[PDB]
RNA sequence: AUGCAAAUGAAAUU
RNA sequence: ACGAGAACUAGUAAUAAUUGUCAUUUGCAU
């Protein structure tokens, strides 16, 4: 298993033995939920690998004092992202039902840390103002942005580099923001008689081009979906590696998904990212300077939004048949009864949304994707044979909270 | 012991009536002095409602 | 105006009672309807003979009687009815009516 | 220098994508181009017109208030009433200019901001079989805009005075035909006067660093590396058909065009160009990229 | 290049009902008055005018939909009441508009259903406003005699909806032919 | 393209109670407060007289569905086979040549006659006021038809006539068969206002 | 379809007096200012006296509910049924003739009879003045008749001179049982105004 | 339902002075100018005779509810009580032979009386004038009875003759008590037209 | 009629003391004929002659009313409503004349 | 010639 | 050389249907 992996795996699961300790029925080691979780998580076949055991036992000062793991061990960057991140049969019941998930829907794969934490979010939603679930979520993404940071900065030995507080005024952590432009005239831009029909499906057009950029994104990066914090309406949100190749392949990424928006509509929707560091101890609200270094990054959007073209691009905006009856758009090309391939496709996708609830990526697909890709529509049991499977209160407010704090309104509008 | 049917000439008139109207009004009070002297009753009701006064502050 | 009341108050009449003018009232209310049953404002020849007669009666029953010779003198009947007749106009009749009326119920309220 | 001041008495539908949709100010693009349509529905000679006239947006008032349109300034402070605020009076131009504006004062401006009502108006069509046999009307909506009794639009114009002679001599024509969308279907019309403010020239007469354009530009080809080194601008795609140049109105459409705004800010003057979007035509067809600046 | 203006009143003869607003009538959303959109005059007079046989109508009024382009010779705006009608009926303290309760008979049952529909109050006055700009000298006179019948013919038809139960009769007068821009003569054009 | 007018007077036999006010009053104008006959019900009434003139079978009774021509002369148009109208009638309004008349000889518009509702039995007899147009009033009307078939036009005259014939020997307004309003014509007059369609051959009795 | 008339004259051989317009006066026309009877109170009676000379039940009386045919021939359609009268009756107008004969003889058309009332243990009268009709006067009047079945006429005509006798041997009006009111029909014409119906063989007595 | 007619002679012996018209005159027909006797008198005359003849308390005249048996005979409808008259009685006029008679004779149709007045202590004689209705004329009748009970009908007629007793046995219209108003009854004739009930 | 009587006001005298009661006669003979036949007119003149004979007075009475010739021409136009006429001409005199008294 | 100048009730159902 | 351009808020249908100004009460005491 790659050690990424193993970090993931673990720190997604790092504070669990919680659920086992106050579940009174099944407290085997009542010293520690430490020690009892390693226990209840050494009965499983899949989950049979050892150092995430040694992670989910490690993740203390006490519990880690005397372990005398080696220099170069996981779970030490596991401690640091916990302290970054900062009735009983019912429980019992939960432990019943997360050994049955365990054992007949969870396998140990390089892609299945996603059913993690799917299986996770299902089942914690509502374990504790902090959820478990939020808890282990942000733990987990913290540890990402920590282990791809120390990896990439050439330092191995974690024990005796963290084993602490400037480590943590390292600013070692970036924030990256994405923008949607062109929202209300690119959804409001219908004429035809199918008016309630091609509006909801460019509505989830729209979303499903937002939560395939950001799924791009993130496995072109190598990084998880523990590290997204919030997305919708075109305002997303990333917490990244400060580290010179992340912010490389974010400029590749930025200028390929720019030269492909120019190659399909120029004005009606365009995506701007913007990126900029922080260090740990800003997350752990210590000067409050978490919210100036989030309105900073928001100052930032706003005012790269300005020059927005370069001199070559719009050089050739102006240098190169009619406007559809129902996408009020003439620069797409028309086809039968004056309609455009791409709007046509919104059209089949729109007969297709009431009966069907998956939705596939592939190569062919209907509707056309950013990165040479297709969307279409399929059931459980063809989606079966084919086994991605779609189915002041923000700034000023009162990581972990304010992200659990948007998860909450996002579950509500959703 | 009032009764409506007692007034039904005055209302009738009312009716037809709702400077030659002035002597219309004139008549007005004219009829209503000699329906006020032909019952006591409506003698009362007329005088007691200040009718006459009214009468003469609308001519 | 009330210019039937003025004389009714102030006198009653020396003894004055309302049968005593019935036959009188009767031929004024007679030319009433009589009056009502012309279309033309313009009075005939008969309608002036009964005038005429009603004015031979009026003065009949004034010599009869001192007070209703008094009434009809203190009330200027006699000069009225001879300005009625000169004129020969309906409405004017009309309106005689009306005050000989107020005078009748005027006389009959005291 | 002078400047014109217009009323309308009349309904008038302005459109930017589709007749249901309304505007009330427009842009030097149509107005120009209308200048162009009525001179030479005169008859008169149009190159004294064309490459000496500077012409600017039009922008609306009130009976005794004026409004320019908001500079894309970076001011460093609630982002929020300035985002919801769209037009500027005259009196306080400096003061935002300057920062003197707060946000009360901002909340009191939008309030005041009432200027006219929209409106959808709804027609049907009964040119179809209607008049031949049975088949349902097809209706359809339109967009138009009322003013309330002191209010219009105005203008800004310069140039030498054979230019502005004739520019008057233009406006009188115009002023008795449209100005709008649908101005042969009963909108449109209005009545114009000559009025000198002082202090709207004051501040048209004054001298800085930064420069706002008041009309719509476009950078020729080999100063715009140049423009554009600090800048704050918006861009918005111009599209639409033209008027008498070939056969079929559908089978006619201007190239699209992407032209700056009128609230962008410069450091580096250009002088612009009236670029031909022109293609397949028996004419050319202008597009006006020409700026008029307030230097402030 | 000259430009005619063709001004007067009309009087509503019978109660019109244009009422987009239906079942209401057309008014303004602040003077809360009627008014009779140009938009209505065109229609009539186009449905009219086309009834009368175009190349006249397609100059006159403006097509440019046919394949090819054609510019409206003819620009209407809209009317609205008069000082006169207004002062007429404020003294005389007559309401603008008229409630006519209707109704509808069923055949077989019997039952009667009502009806409530606003209708114009019966002699107001409309100030109108046309422009023409001539384009071609030696058409103009054709033109105008086209505009002429167009008058008449509306003079003996209706405005609005429910025009053959009986309502929408209209009255054109006080009609002078003046020149406001250019230097054509525009003595000799009658328009009854 | 020919319209043709047709004017004349209405004069009142017996009293006449429209009456779409509702003191049970009759319809009036708010410019000169004089009665007035409303066209859609001299309309409707001719309409559904002629229509109950020939065949008018339960299921025509049930759709409004009538006779071809009669469809013809006051336009369906309300299914499928489209028909647009052909005849506009026009209203009459109060005649000023009789406002002279009364004025002259002291005469109003309109009566009240009083009468009794009485039942059996408990009977009831409650006293009703109903107003009317007095007799005597007569109106001035106009009528307007369209030429949409040159050929079609006596026969259309035709029907119009016997309509107007039959309203003769009927009534308008409510209370029918308890007397009130019974009209007659007179003092006709057909013209073709517009167009070059000749009128001579034409009367309506 | 058709429309069957019956024209005739009432003479009346006693007084009568309506009154609805009431010293008392009688119900009369603006117009001319001479009597004439309503086909109000006319219609009323008749229907009550076929009323009684065929079944009348205590719940029939209670809500003006009665017999089929005399509903088939008045018309009521209230208990959710179709029934239009058949029949419309006329207001009765002073008519030239009786006008012109009593212009020629100097007779006015109304007289005022004087009537006392006699209270009881007091022997005191208190008098009443009564406006009627002098004797011998006639009126006109015409009765409308709708043919709704082809075998329905004769029986239900036969009714109606069944009702005309119980008329004349009856009073129309006030009072009658004070002895006025009394009635005659003279000069009975009928004839089929529209239609292609004969009217020979039917008579009402 | 059925209808009864009764037809008869009415005989004047006495004057008789009805004088609806009041120097005291009598009604008169203005299409004959000739005096009649309204039914009106004759029916209130026989109310008032059968009343006295019935129950007549004080109450009950204070209330003017009358007699069951008179009240269902006329008609009073005046309690609440739904109930119309079952008898019918209407004017009456000269008979043919009354006025060939007359005629014949040279015998006028109306008598004036003087009336001399002496006033007590003071014997001051003013006449009077009333007219008379010649005595030895008669009069035709009708009255009209509508049957609504098979039964009651034989009782009915029987008070009737009381009625007809009554009368002749009294005075009928003004000048009763000094002597005008005593007539009789002749040929009196039933013969039902209406119905089978005889 | 009033013009007669109020003009033969001499000074007072009424035609020299004229009386109603000594128009009883003349009275009642007008007031059968007012009820109701040339020899009764012919009567009617032999009676007045009767009562002008019984005093000078009413002999000058019926001669300044010109009494004579206006029951001639009544007996010549044979009218009965001329008669009426006169009657209410002559009914007339006797009210003026009983107005105008002691 | 003399008393008499009125008396009492009463919108419904679609 | 103006998101332009052609575009009658139409067309069918009414206050309809049943209901009595009637029920009693003397032109007459002196």
């Amino acid at each position: 298993m790659n050690k990424k992996n193993i970090l993931m795996y673990g720190s997604l699961l790092h504070d669990i033995g919680k659920i086992i300790y106050r579940s009174g029925d099944h407290t085997f080691s009542r010293g520690t939920h430490s020690k009892l979780g390693h226990q209840f998580l050494s009965q499983f076949s899949e989950f049979k690998d050892n150092e995430v055991l040694d992670n989910v036992a490690y993740h203390h000062y006490k519990e880690l004092a005397k372990a005398n793991l080696d220099n170069d061990n996981t779970a030490y960057i596991t401690y640091i992202a916990d302290n970054i991140a900062s009735s009983s049969g019912n429980y019992t019941t939960l432990m019943k039902d997360m050994s049955h998930d365990l054992e007949h829907k969870l396998s140990i794969k390089e892609g299945t840390f996603p059913s993690l934490l799917q299986w996770t979010e299902s089942l914690w939603q509502y374990v504790p103002d902090i959820s478990l679930y939020d808890h282990s979520r942000i733990t987990c993404a913290i540890a990402s942005c920590i282990f791809d940071y120390l990896n990439e900065n050439n330092i191995h030995n974690y024990k005796d580099e963290l084993f602490t507080k400037s480590f943590y005024q390292k600013e070692a952590f970036l924030l990256l923001s994405m923008d949607m432009s062109g929202i209300q005239d690119f959804i409001y831009n219908i004429s035809g008689s199918k008016a309630l029909k091609s509006l909801r499906s460019r509505s989830f057009y729209l979303e499903l081009m937002l939560e395939v950029i950001v799924d791009q994104l993130l496995e072109r990066l190598e990084l998880a979906r523990a590290n997204l914090l919030y997305t919708g309406g075109g305002h997303a949100y990333l917490l990244v590696s400060n580290t010179d190749k992340v912010k490389k392949k974010i400029t590749q990424f930025n200028n390929e998904l720019k030269k492909w928006f120019m190659s399909e509509f120029t004005t009606d929707l365009s995506l701007s990212m913007a990126f900029e560091k922080c260090s740990g101890d800003d997350l752990m609200n210590t000067s409050g300077n978490y919210r100036t270094i989030w309105r900073n990054v928001s100052s930032k959007l706003s005012d790269i939004k300005a020059h927005k073209y370069s001199a070559e691009d719009i050089l050739k905006l102006n240098h190169f048949d009619r406007e559809c009856k129902e996408c009020l758009r003439s620069d797409i090309d028309i086809n039968d009864d004056g309609l455009c391939s791409i709007c046509e496709g919104i059209i089949n996708i729109s007969n297709d949304l009431r009966d069907k609830s998956f939705f596939v990526l592939s190569e062919t697909g209907k509707l056309k994707m950013p990165f040479n890709k297709f969307i279409s529509v399929i059931d459980y049991e063809e989606a079966e044979m084919l086994v991605r499977i779609y189915s002041a209160t923000f700034i000023s407010g009162i990581i972990s909270r304010t992200a659990t704090l948007s998860r909450q309104l996002s579950l509500f509008f959703k | 012991g009032l009764t409506t049917s007692k007034l039904r000439n005055l209302m009738e008139q009312v009716n037809r009536l709702y400077e030659e109207f002035i002597d219309e009004l004139e008549y007005l009070k004219i009829k209503f002095y000699y329906e006020a002297g032909r019952e006591k009753s409506v003698d009362e009701f007329l005088k007691k409602t200040l009718m006459f006064p009214i009468i003469d502050r609308v001519i | 105006m009330t210019f039937a009341h003025e004389v009714v108050k102030s006198n009653l009449f020396n003894g004055l009672t309302t049968s005593k003018l019935r036959n009188l009232m009767e031929q004024v209310n007679r030319l009433y309807t009589i009056a009502f049953n012309s279309n033309e404002d313009q009075l005939n020849e008969e309608f002036i003979d009964e005038l005429e007669y009603l004015k031979i009666k009026f003065y009949y029953e004034a010599g009869r009687e001192k007070s209703v010779d008094e009434f009809l003198k203190k009330t200027l009947m006699f000069p009225i009815i001879d300005r009625v007749i000169k004129k020969e106009s309906k409405k004017f009749f009309l309106d005689y009516c009306k005050y000989f009326e107020a005078l009748v119920a005027y006389a009959k309220y005291y | 220098t002078k400047v014109f001041k217009l009323s309308f008495k009349t309904p008038v539908h302005f459109g930017k994508k589709r007749l249901s949709d309304g505007e009330m100010t427009i842009t030097a693009d149509t107005l120009f181009s209308a200048l162009f349509i009525e001179t030479l529905q005169l008859g008169k000679d149009t190159d004294w017109l064309l490459n000496d006239l500077i012409i600017s947006d039009t922008f609306p008032y009130e009976n005794e208030l004026y409004y320019l349109p908001k500079p894309l300034i970076k001011i460093d402070s609630n982002h929020k009433a300035f985002k919801k605020l769209k037009y500027v009076p005259v009196h306080h131009y400096n003061q935002y200019l300057n920062g003197e504006l707060s946000a009360e004062d901002a909340t009191d401006l939008n309030d005041i901001f009432n200027i006219g009502y929209f409106s959808l108006q709804t027609k049907v069509s009964l040119i179809a079989q209607e008049t031949d046999s049975s088949a349902d009307s097809e209706p359809y909506s339109v967009g138009t805009f009322t003013f309330e009794p002191e209010a219009g639009l105005y203008f800004i114009a310069k140039g030498s005075e054979e230019t502005l002679d004739h520019l008057n001599n233009i406006m009188t024509a115009l002023q008795y035909s449209g100005l709008g969308g649908k101005r042969n279907a009963g909108y449109g019309q209005f009545e114009y006067e000559i009025i000198n403010n002082q202090q709207l020239s004051k501040l048209l007469n004054q001298n800085g660093k930064h420069s706002i354009l008041l009309s719509t530009a476009m950078a020729k080809k080999e100063e715009i590396e140049s423009a554009l080194k600090e800048a704050r601008y918006i861009l918005t795609k111009r599209s639409g058909f033209v008027q008498s140049t070939n056969y079929s109105e559908m089978l006619v459409k201007k190239s699209d065009f992407y032209s700056f705004s009128s609230g962008s800010v410069f450091k580096n003057i250009f002088n612009g160009d009236i670029f031909n979007v022109g293609h397949n035509g028996k004419h050319p067809v202008y597009r006006y990229a020409k700026p008029l600046w307030l230097e402030v | 290049y000259s430009k005619i203006k063709i001004s007067g009143t009309i009087e509503v003869v019978t109660g019109l009902h244009i009422g987009g607003g239906g079942s209401p009538v057309v008014r303004d959303l602040q003077t809360k008055l009627p008014i009779i959109p140009g938009s209505s005059i065109k229609g009539k007079m186009r449905n009219l005018l086309a009834k009368h046989f175009d190349e006249r109508v397609l100059r006159l009024f403006g097509s440019s939909e046919k394949g090819n382009i054609q510019r409206a010779r003819l620009q209407i705006s809209d009317a609205f009441f008069s000082e006169k009608t207004k002062e007429h009926f404020a003294q005389n303290d007559i309401a603008y508009t008229e409630t006519k309760f209707e109704n509808t008979i069923n055949r077989l049952t019997a039952v009667a259903n009502p009806r409530q529909i606003e209708r114009v109050t019966r002699g107001s006055e409309f100030d109108f406003v046309f422009i023409y700009n001539v384009d071609e000298e030696s058409q103009v006179e054709d033109d105008f005699e086209n505009i002429e019948k167009a008058i008449h013919l509306l003079e003996n038809d209706y405005l609005g909806g429910g025009g053959t139960r009986g309502n929408g009769r209209i009255q054109f007068k006080d009609t002078n032919i003046e020149t406001v821009v250019g230097e054509y003569d525009s003595t000799n054009l009658k328009i009854k």
